[PDB]
């Protein structure tokens, strides 16, 4: 039961590492998304100063 | 494209208000020179009646 809970753990921590290292792919994509929703929105705002300015 | 085809609007109209500005103006100064000379053509003629009523 130990050996079968550790391979279980073992286990565990496979898939908890393994959603640490899919985790950490997907924080640092919407990290990274997020600065290019950022850099968009960055975009966006000095695109509507220049048509709000226009305007 | 509001703000600029409204300034393009007014622009045209400004610029239709401007001609008429300066259209009725210098028409005004030849309507006035107009009234000057019907008064003037008016004094001819009413003083030739003066003076054709005074003889």
């Amino acid at each position: 039961d130990a050996q079968e809970k550790l391979e279980l753990a073992e286990k565990k921590a496979t898939d908890a590492e393994a959603d640490v290292a899919s985790l950490n792919r997907r924080i640092q994509l919407v990290e990274e998304e997020l600065d290019r929703a950022q850099e968009r929105l960055a975009t966006a705002l000095q695109k509507l100063e220049e048509a709000e300015k226009a305007a | 494209d509001e703000s600029e085809r409204g300034m393009k609007v007014i622009e045209s109209r400004a610029q239709k208000d401007e001609e008429k500005m300066e259209i009725q103006e210098i028409q005004l100064k030849e309507a006035k020179h107009i009234a000057e000379d019907a008064d003037r053509k008016y004094e001819e003629v009413a003083r030739k009646l003066v003076i054709i009523e005074s003889d």
